[PDB]
RNA sequence: CAGCGAAGGAUUUGGUGGAUUACUAGCUAAUAGCAAUCUA
């Protein structure tokens, strides 16, 4: 109900590290932040791992059994994780900045390259239990003079070939009893050698410099030892090589440069196959699937990645994100796709089922401040600092209207009538609320009454009164329509940020600047109550500030709140690293999440390390600025218990999985999952259904729901009592959205809201998030299936009933 | 030295200052006792901050209230606003902040004009 | 059985408060004499249009109940009555005098008929509010009317106006003051005894509505 | 960019065949996204 | 017993036990190998962090350990384990049943000695490998030759000799020929310590009377004697940085530093380690270092540094007294009560029978530090009561954490043994809080709890009253008086709506806040000794005295579960943080797990010592148990988080066992069923031409098709066809080789007919038909009324007609859903 | 003034030691030697 585990991180599809496919070409592991995302390609899904690193991660690898991965950040704090259970296994501190880690093809030894030493360790087991010190060191080799840059194995786990910013590149045998087989050292490049590869048989050794040279070492004669046979070249002029990989069996080299270009070759012939670019910023990491069909290219600075199928040139997914510019958020009114408005001025449109974008909108010049959706799903409005509130259709995926002021003032918040007929925007420097008709783009009016900038706006979703909140310490209620234009002011203690009104349209939550959040019934002007939200938001002391985190007052308040969709719980987020959620009847905190636990962001820690302080200046203001942590806008989803929060590392999305919980409902001694399964096998289906709901174990709900047969679903759907309808309606929604038994689900929905439609009709707000997931399910799988089956019907009818032979 | 707190309270032009400190439980308006406050029919309008929440919260503090300006009803609204937010500020600073927002909940559930005056008027229709 | 001990030293403060006041701190009564609970609007259709669920001390709340439309149907009925009672050209503004004379009024209402005067005045309102009237429609400028029904806000407002101006007109040139005149008018209206001005005008208006129905 | 990065509180970050155009609009595999009035 | 849910992990918070440690050098570093009961531990000596532990325990307890350069030689019941980096590298089984007592390492010959004066010495097979692996010989000291053994060592510059130190005599050996060489003189009392000197060939040896003899073994004499009154000596050492300093350690907790150049006491140290736990078990100088590493039996290791002298001219005569330097300790008695501080499972709190409170850190084991008993001064004028001498607090019984307002005011509450009040603490700045919450009815504190909003504290006295307090002033708020004997458990909800009291009378009282009435009373038929509220799921589990664990949900006040099956008093519970399990440990030396949905007992570990306290971590990964004995605190890792476990009532279908449930393929053939997997296969198949046209930069199947054609069923063809990639599906289906007969087209349309006859994957069969229609429907429209393809299309539509109930259903459901969500 | 109150009470401030990130030992020319030395 309120146990939001960290579900996904939308946005920022790659930032820093090395992309890695799984063994089977199904999942792509991307080093997103201090966490690791996993993109499942075929089952078009994704998740992010719940564990976090203390800085940005810089090395990923999982063994070829796909069972456990390790991930290493900037100071070597390696963390390994059961990949099939998504939990942490062991933390470790390699003492210096690692560069690349590689499990063996055997997967029993992994070696990594910390600084100039390489070190082979042997792995722990998923099957052997969680030991205290699981890492047993195999050996450590020190044959280099500068930092290692890359690392590879043989196809068997016998030799390991390393290459460094020292001009040489060397080879090693993993046991102490193959020292004569490989001990030598390959000099000869001009610049940083960063590629060193065995061939498919281990006899050819391809080495790749930084300035585009490729040598082919081969153990041939003038006993005789590793003669370079050929110096092939690249000849990209100002593009030194940035990242190399080489699939051995299909014999495919892939090189990304500084110029934002990549080329893939068939190497033993040295034939250029593909040469093409992704942008003006370098390809930071190539990696390649084991079956050679797919490649993956990550460019860090624009934050983009691209998996490319090179046999048939068809892009599996190409994506681009942001960083620390995620300025606002919206959901589609069916909770299926998300809109991210970002401060460079662009409107990304993500979706929740996958993790990918599907449409940017690169239209605005300066920043986009706030967005929200309107008019039955498929209009969304975006409001900028260009002086523009512009509409967007989300079916043709185009602009269609652009309202401006009369003088180019920057806009800061907007709202829109739910009956999508008027659009209201508020600024920092005009003290007014601009109202535009939207069916005709002309400026309707400008309505005033404040004397400070209007911080936030909203429209009531039912009675269409508008609620604005401004730094006059004042909230103001306008009734616009219907011959009146009647204003009503309400004073509050400090100045206001972050209005958000309840889905009933009966009251308003405001987030004042003193760390408090008030609630006002709007039929009166009466305050219902307020939550002192100040002493429970941990505000991190920065790196450069000379006051404590306690006496600091940078973020001891909130800047965006939102209700839940039953009108019962306010989620709130600010310029601090805490996003809290409260429940308004009891007026109490019920959970506080921290958004990030890495010191790469600025305001995370409230207690900084003392050893970094010097005689003058801290040791992190010495350059060789740092981005703050903020949560700019937070929303609950319409169709889940899940909620999203747009922070500097993109959208965090937390969610409920009621799978892992015991969250029962007035059970007693007799009712037992064994008792429900015996009640089902003696077939009293209504009793077994409520006997499963009282357990509230969703796999019992799944089992009883599937084992009820079709010929009495009207009977049990009639006899089901009133207090279980929200549970069964939302269960049918969130199971049917990814299920398969479509006719079964639709029989169940037809039975349910035929037998008990009126109760929903007089309890609309009880089922507002319930039967929105059902309508999402309807219009986003079943209507499409009906569309194609009707297209088949009509194309058959035409291709039979018409004739012609010429 | 001694723990004190000074708050204000304003109706139309009357202004009330309240010095609340730790004491023995005496409530004085210009030296007069709180019982001897005219116009004698809004003595309960003066009483309701110390009557809504019980005198046990007033047992340890003593309040002295100066008033200037305004007529009779403006002075009694200024007195009750000053008494109320002086008690709230004393409990915000020196004792339980939980008791602070208990008192704030009580006063706001009764009427918030006993905590925040409604200043910015009129309207040009 | 069970107890809850909140206070641990009795109320002995330095300015010695009156005992009836520190007895009124347990529960709010109007004028420290009349408890607002066990007072019900006996009628339906005026419940949540005569505010009695929110107790007050005196009838001089200084809230704002004229800026919005229906929010004058939420300030409590006693000071609704005294604000209508202040209305005449001789005595505008004098709502402290209005408060004290309705204090004397409902005090003698209790000492005559002792249930509680707030219940007396609430069911006086419910019995005095007219349930139909007419409207002087044009009809070619003839003697033309048509019966309509009355919304409960207009019912409550017209009941309060009828009671107050009936008390004034019956206390114009008599020995009785406006206090006891309003008292006897409210008692007759509470019984519905067809004697007082407001119940007479109510039955007359419903009579002409039924006639021109 | 340089004047409004120093006038702000929060941090601001700043031939072959194709640059691949990774930031594409209009894409739910749409070809005729024009309105019938616009045709 | 072995388990199946929890695996034991480590006994944290434990430093030493009383076995004499050893030290080893590596370059210019120093490591201290100390024993903790059964496993050992390797600290370093510079920053005194932990470095290593044994990877798995020993069979018996370790009796004696030593250390060469990389290797640690542990010694228990019959064996000696040669270890490297805390991993065992070689066992050495001794050729006896006698229990080993001491050992030494020198050159090649390892030498261990049992408890009957029998000395097994071992030898390295190659004078180049790393550790002595091969049995060389067995010397045996007889009672003619001396007393029973007390130490042995090879002091320096001796060609393959050895020195056995008995209780009455010193006796050398030549270990190559197995020969005795020099028995010493007679000694008139029992000696108990002998450590060599860094000067040539002498050994200092201290007796049970407080004298140190300095035997010169080359001379065979004694050189000097340090006399000390009635001190049971325990541990000698020498300082080797040039300035000669002997250091004796007396088992009365004394450490005396003698000069030797002028026979003077430099400085005494009194009560350095506790007397009763053994005193100074082992104290040594690090060689070439002016520091001292002491270790007692009282779970404490200390370092004492000698400062440079202040007399720059005199120098060695004026010696500054030893400072105190880094030290690592735990509490020295078994811990009474145990809590987890934060949700991150980083800090945990112990309070022990020796009346100390510690904050252990189970992340990094140098962060563990004692909380401090220094009272905040009364700033109203009062004087601190108690005593004048600063004794430690009385024994801690119960305590309660709520990290919600941490460090902003007082944080945690505690409840001491048989004292009338209950002081509070702070966890962020780690000392005693300002206030002492009092019971106001003379009953001792038995239950403490606090709200998860961190304001209200809750004292439950032995006379039944429950006084609630505020924790940012320390004043009282209200006194709930319902019970008539000792209240044993208090809790309050998450959202502070209802609170639950739990007495020894069997009364469980459901009160609510904000209206101080009660609203429920329950009577159980036993006295109640514990209550654990699961604040997430509103259940709370109670001990009883008929050994039940009664789980009551707080909303409808039902007794919702009753876990039977224990044999003695249940000392502890904890909810799993999901609320699925109750882990409960009880005085029949057992610790059982209850799956509270099924009400069953999943597994019961038979633990050797009775676990007093059992606590799950805020996150479900660690189970910390504390026992009757052992100075540490044993933390347990649940394997249930990494693999799913059974649910099966033990006593000394698989889907409902393993709590999971797979979804069946279709309910019956009468129902439609979409494809298993992605729902974007439909859109990618319908649009993959324009998908690749927008994403461009600026046969086996026919074999199976005629196979299934001649066998007249296409199920194997459809099983092939469904599950491969959209690109390959379209590239295959685009070319279907149909010029005159169109047999292949009729086979394909009949294949889709047989496919959507089954009512399964019918979205995929619809889009395959639509893919064929866009592919080469032109030839179907061209030679339409070809008899074969017209028959295939006719019975294809005759089976397609059954799929109109789907659009009837969804166009019902969408319209009525829109109507009930708008109007 | 009062009371609190076990052989003192209450403050100012320096230094050292332990934390402030998650505990796999040091050095070097590193499949080994060193830790008393890498020299012949």
């Amino acid at each position: 109900k309120s146990d939001f585990k960290f579900s996904n991180l939308l946005g920022t599809v790659y930032r820093q590290g090395n992309i890695t496919f799984s063994d089977d070409g199904k999942q792509l592991l991307s080093p997103v932040g201090n966490r690791v995302s996993v993109f499942d390609l075929i089952n078009n899904k994704s998740f992010t791992f719940e564990y976090e690193h203390r800085k940005n991660i810089a090395a990923i690898d999982l063994n070829k059994q796909g069972t456990l991965l390790i991930s290493i950040d900037e100071d070597g704090r390696a963390i390994l994780v059961n990949f099939k259970a998504r939990n942490v296994l062991h933390h470790f501190n390699f003492k210096e900045k690692c560069s690349a880690v590689k499990f063996s093809p055997d997967g029993r030894l992994f070696a990594l390259a910390s600084g100039r030493f390489l070190q082979i360790w042997k792995t722990p087991d998923v099957n052997k239990d969680r030991q205290f010190a699981p890492f047993v060191r195999h050996r450590v080799h020190a044959g280099h003079f500068q930092d290692i840059t890359s690392l590879t194995w043989s196809q068997d786990s016998r030799f390991i070939l390393t290459t460094s910013k020292d001009l040489s590149a060397k080879i090693w045998s993993v046991d102490s009893e193959e020292k004569n087989l490989a001990a030598t050292t390959f000099n000869g490049h001009r610049d940083y050698v960063m590629g060193a590869f065995f061939s498919h048989d281990q006899e050819k050794i391809y080495t790749v410099s930084k300035d585009g040279a490729v040598f082919v070492w081969e153990f041939t004669k003038r006993k005789y030892s590793w003669r370079i046979t050929k110096k092939h070249f690249f000849y990209a002029n100002q593009a030194k090589v940035k990242c190399v990989t080489f699939h051995p069996a299909t014999r495919l080299l892939a090189v990304g440069f500084t110029s934002g270009e990549f080329r893939l070759y068939d190497l033993p012939d040295f034939t250029l196959i593909q040469q093409l670019s992704m942008g003006q910023n370098p390809v930071n990491t190539v990696s390649v699937n084991q079956t050679g069909e797919w490649l993956a290219f990550g460019s860090s600075k624009l934050g983009q990645l691209l998996v490319y199928e090179w046999q048939s040139e068809s892009y599996i997914l190409k994506q681009q994100g942001h960083f620390d510019s995620t300025n606002s958020l919206a959901y589609s009114p069916d909770g299926s796709r998300v809109v991210t408005a970002s401060e460079d001025g662009k409107i990304k449109v993500w979706d929740i089922t996958s993790g990918f974008c599907l449409a940017t909108f690169e239209e605005h010049t300066s920043s986009v401040t706030a967005v929200q959706f309107a008019k039955r799903g498929q209009v969304m409005f975006s409001s900028s600092l260009d002086g523009t509130v512009r509409a967007w259709d989300l079916i043709r995926y185009r602009n269609f209207r652009t309202f401006t002021g009369t003088e180019r003032i920057q806009f800061n918040c907007l709202a829109v009538d739910p009956s999508g007929e008027v659009v209201c925007a508020g600024s920092l420097d005009n003290f007014d609320i601009h109202v535009w008709s939207v069916q005709t783009g002309q400026l309707l009016d400008a309505l005033s009454g404040h004397e400070g900038p209007v911080s936030c706006l909203s429209f009531s979703q039912e009675n269409s009164v508008l609620a604005s909140a401004s730094w006059d310490k004042t909230i103001r209620i306008w009734s616009i329509f219907g011959r009146s234009q009647q204003v009503e002011p309400i004073e509050v203690y400090s100045d206001v940020l972050a209005l958000s009104m309840r889905p009933d349209g009966k009251e308003v939550a405001v987030s004042t600047l003193k760390g408090q959040i008030s609630i006002f019934n709007i039929e009166d002007a009466k305050q219902v109550g307020n939550i002192d939200c100040r002493k429970d938001i941990i505000s991190g002391r920065f790196n450069q500030d000379r006051f404590t985190a306690k006496n600091s007052e940078r973020s001891k308040f909130f800047t965006t709140i939102h209700y839940s969709f039953d009108g019962m719980a306010i989620v709130a987020g600010g310029n601090n690293n805490s996003i809290c959620l409260y429940d308004v009847p009891n007026e109490v905190l019920l959970k506080r999440f921290i958004v990030s636990r890495n010191m790469a962001l600025n305001g995370t820690l409230e207690f900084l390390n003392s050893k970094k302080m010097t005689e003058a200046g801290s040791l992190d203001l010495i350059d060789d600025m740092r981005p703050e942590v903020r949560v700019t806008s937070v929303q609950f989803s319409p169709t889940a218990n899940a909620f999203a929060a747009a922070s500097t590392e993109g959208l965090l999305i937390y969610s409920t999985n009621d799978t892992i919980l015991f969250d029962p409902f007035d059970l007693d001694v007799d009712v037992t999952p064994h008792s429900t399964v015996e009640a089902l096998r003696e077939k009293q289906f209504l009793n077994a259904l409520v006997m499963a709901f009282r357990l509230n174990e969703e796999y019992l709900i799944n089992k009883v729901y599937e084992a009820i047969p079709i010929k009495e679903i009207p009977l049990v759907a009639s006899n089901i009592p009133a207090i279980y309808l929200p549970r069964i309606l939302k269960f049918i929604g969130d199971f049917a959205i990814e299920s398969q038994h479509i006719e079964f689900n639709l029989i169940w929905i037809k039975a349910l809201l035929s037998a008990s439609g009126g109760y929903i009709n007089e309890h609309k707000y009880l089922f507002s998030t319930a039967m929105r997931s059902i309508q999402r399910f309807i219009v986003r799988v079943a209507k499409e299936v009906v569309n194609t089956t009707t297209d088949n019907k009509y194309t058959y009818r035409f291709l039979v009933s018409t004739d012609g032979s010429m | 030295a001694v723990p004190s707190v000074q708050t204000f309270g304003k109706k139309k032009s009357a202004t009330a200052v309240a010095h609340v400190k730790a004491g023995k439980g005496l409530i004085k308006v210009n030296g007069s006792p709180i019982t001897l406050v005219e116009p004698e029919i809004l003595r309960f309008k003066v009483y309701e901050p110390l009557l809504l929440v019980g005198l046990d919260k007033f047992s340890n503090i003593d309040i002295r209230v100066r008033v200037t300006g305004g007529g009779h009803v403006s002075q009694v609204y200024a007195i009750r606003q000053a008494i109320a937010k002086g008690l709230v500020a004393y409990h915000q600073k020196y004792v339980d902040e939980q008791s602070k927002n208990e008192l704030k909940k009580a006063f706001t559930s009764y009427d918030r004009t006993l905590l925040i005056a409604d200043s910015r008027r009129p309207e040009p229709k | 059985d069970f107890e809850v001990v909140e206070e641990f030293t009795p109320v002995v403060l330095a300015t010695p408060i009156p005992e009836e006041v520190q007895q009124a701190q347990t529960e709010i009564k109007l004028f420290n004499k009349w408890s607002f609970e066990e007072v019900e609007v006996k009628d339906a259709s005026l419940v949540d249009y005569v505010q009695v669920r929110q107790p007050i001390f005196v009838a001089h709340t200084a809230g704002r109940y004229a800026n919005k439309r229906f929010r004058k149907a939420q300030c409590p009925i006693i000071e609704r009555l005294t604000n209508s009672l202040m209305m005449n050209g001789r005595n505008n503004g004098k709502k402290l005098k209005a408060v004290r004379i309705i204090k004397h009024t409902l005090d003698i209402i209790n000492v005559l008929t002792d249930q509680n005067p707030i219940q007396v005045v609430v069911d006086a309102i419910t019995n005095t509010g007219p349930r139909e009237d007419t409207t002087r429609v044009g009809g070619g400028g003839a003697a033309r009317r048509q019966a309509v029904d009355v919304s409960p806000l207009r019912r409550v407002n017209q009941a309060i106006a009828l009671l107050t101006i009936g008390a004034r007109e019956a206390a114009f040139r008599n020995i009785k003051t406006i206090a006891e005149t309003l008292a006897e008018e409210l008692i007759n209206a509470a019984k519905g005894s067809s004697t007082s001005y407001a119940i007479k005008k109510k039955d007359e208006l419903e009579r002409v509505a039924k006639s021109n129905r | 960019y340089k004047l409004d990065v120093l006038s702000s509180v929060h941090f601001v970050p700043k031939t072959p065949t194709i640059s691949m155009e990774d930031a594409q609009p209009l894409y739910m595999s749409n070809a005729s996204s024009l309105a019938p009035q616009e045709i | 017993k072995n388990s199946k849910i929890f695996s034991p992990f480590r006994i944290i918070g434990n430093v030493s036990n009383g076995v004499p440690f050893a030290t080893g050098t590596l370059g210019s570093t120093f490591y201290i190998v100390t024993c903790v009961g059964k496993t050992f531990q390797i600290y370093d000596a510079n920053t005194l962090h932990l470095l290593f532990v044994s990877e798995k325990e020993t069979p018996s307890s370790i009796v004696a350990l030593s250390a060469h350069f990389h290797y640690v030689y542990a010694a228990y019941e019959n064996k000696v384990g040669i270890y490297k980096r805390g991993i065992e590298e070689h066992l050495l089984e001794l050729e006896t049943d006698a229990n080993v007592e001491h050992l030494c390492i020198f050159g090649d010959y390892l030498c261990a000695s049992t408890d009957d004066n029998s000395i097994f010495i071992y030898k390295k097979s190659d004078p180049q490998d790393k550790y002595p692996s091969e049995f060389y010989t067995k010397l045996t000291v007889t009672e003619i030759q001396g007393g029973e053994i007390v130490s042995l060592q090879h002091l320096a510059t001796y060609l393959n000799k050895l020195t056995v130190v008995t209780k009455s005599n010193v006796l050398l050996f030549n270990v190559r020929t197995g020969k005795l060489v020099f028995t010493s003189n007679e000694f008139p009392d029992q000696i108990t310590t002998a450590e060599p000197a860094p000067v040539l060939d002498i050994i200092a040896l201290g007796t049970v009377t407080g004298e140190v003899i300095m035997f010169n073994m080359r001379k065979g004499k004694r050189i000097r004697t340090i006399k000390i009154p009635q001190s049971r000596i325990s541990s000698l050492s020498f300082r080797t940085d040039g300035s000669s300093h002997l250091s004796v350690g007396t088992s009365s907790g004394d450490l005396i530093f003698y000069d030797l150049d002028r026979r003077s006491r430099i400085h005494v140290l009194k009560n350095i380690h506790r007397e009763s736990y053994g005193g100074v078990t082992q104290a040594t100088f690090l060689n070439g270092q002016p520091i001292i590493v002491t270790s007692g039996g009282d779970n404490s290791l200390k370092e004492y540094v000698f400062d440079p002298s202040l007399s720059q001219g005199s120098g060695d005569v004026v010696v500054q007294p030893p400072r105190y330097l880094r030290s690592r300790g735990g509490h020295s008695q078994p811990p009474s009560y145990i809590a987890f501080a934060d949700s991150q499972s980083h800090f945990m709190l112990s309070a022990s029978k020796d009346r100390s409170l510690w904050s252990f850190s189970l992340r990094k084991d140098a962060q563990s530090q004692e909380m401090s008993q220094r009272l905040h001064k009364k700033q109203d004028g009062g004087r601190v009561g108690g005593s004048t001498i600063k004794s430690k607090f009385p024994e801690i019984v119960a305590l309660a954490i709520e990290n919600a307002r941490i460090g902003e005011w007082e944080n945690i509450i505690t409840a001491h043994k048989d004292e009338k009040f209950a002081r509070t603490w702070d966890m962020r700045n780690k000392r005693v809080g300002r206030w002492t919450f009092d019971t106001t009815d003379d009953g001792f504190v038995k239950s403490v709890a606090m709200s998860q909003c961190g304001n209200f504290g809750f004292i439950g006295s032995s006379n039944g009253s429950i006084t609630i307090y505020n924790m940012q002033s320390g004043i009282l708020r209200k006194k709930y008086k319902l019970h008539k004997r000792a209240v044993t458990g208090i809790s309050l909800d998450g959202m502070n709506r209802k609170m639950v009291s739990c007495g020894l009378d069997g009364i469980v009282g459901f009160y609510d806040f904000n209206k101080s009435t009660l609203l429920g009373k329950l009577k159980l038929d036993a006295p109640i000794t514990a209550m654990v509220y699961h604040r997430s799921s509103d259940l709370f589990a109670l001990a009883l005295d008929d050994l039940s664990i009664v789980v009551i949900d707080a909303v409808t006040q039902r007794v919702v579960r009753q876990l039977w099956g224990h044999s003695n008093r249940i000392t502890a519970f904890d909810f799993s943080p999901e609320g699925r399990w109750i882990v409960s440990a009880s005085l029949d030396s057992t610790i059982r797990t209850w799956d509270l949905p099924t009400g069953g007992c999943i597994d019961g570990i038979i633990v050797d010592n009775v676990a007093t306290n059992v606590k799950f971590s805020p996150n479900g990964d660690l189970l910390a148990t504390t026992h009757v004995t052992g100075n540490g605190i044993c933390i347990w890792t649940n394997r249930a988080q990494f693999k799913t476990v059974s649910t099966r009532t033990i006593d000394e279908l698989n889907d409902i066992d393993f709590n999971t449930y797979t979804s069946l393929e279709q309910i019956d053939k009468e129902l439609l069923t979409l494809s298993i997997g992605p729902r974007s296969k439909m859109n990618t198949l319908l649009h993959l031409d324009v998908i690749r046209k927008r994403s461009k930069p600026k046969s086996h199947f026919t074999k199976q098709l005629r196979e299934g054609s001649q066998s007249k069923d296409y199920s194997s063809l459809l099983a092939t066809l469904i599950n491969f990639s959209p690109a390959a599906v379209d590239l295959e289906i685009r070319s279907l080789n149909s010029f005159e007969p169109f047999d292949e087209i009729v086979w394909f349309i009949d294949a889709l007919t047989q496919g959507l006859k089954s009512n399964k994957n019918f979205e995929l069969y619809e889009t395959f038909m639509s893919l064929l229609f866009k592919a080469h429907g032109d030839v179907i429209h061209a030679n339409n009324k070809n008899q074969d393809i017209a028959s295939a299309l006719q019975n294809w539509e005759d089976v397609h007609k059954k799929e109109d109930r789907l659009d009837d259903l969804v166009k019902f459901c969408m319209g009525v859903a829109a109507f009930v969500t708008t109007a």
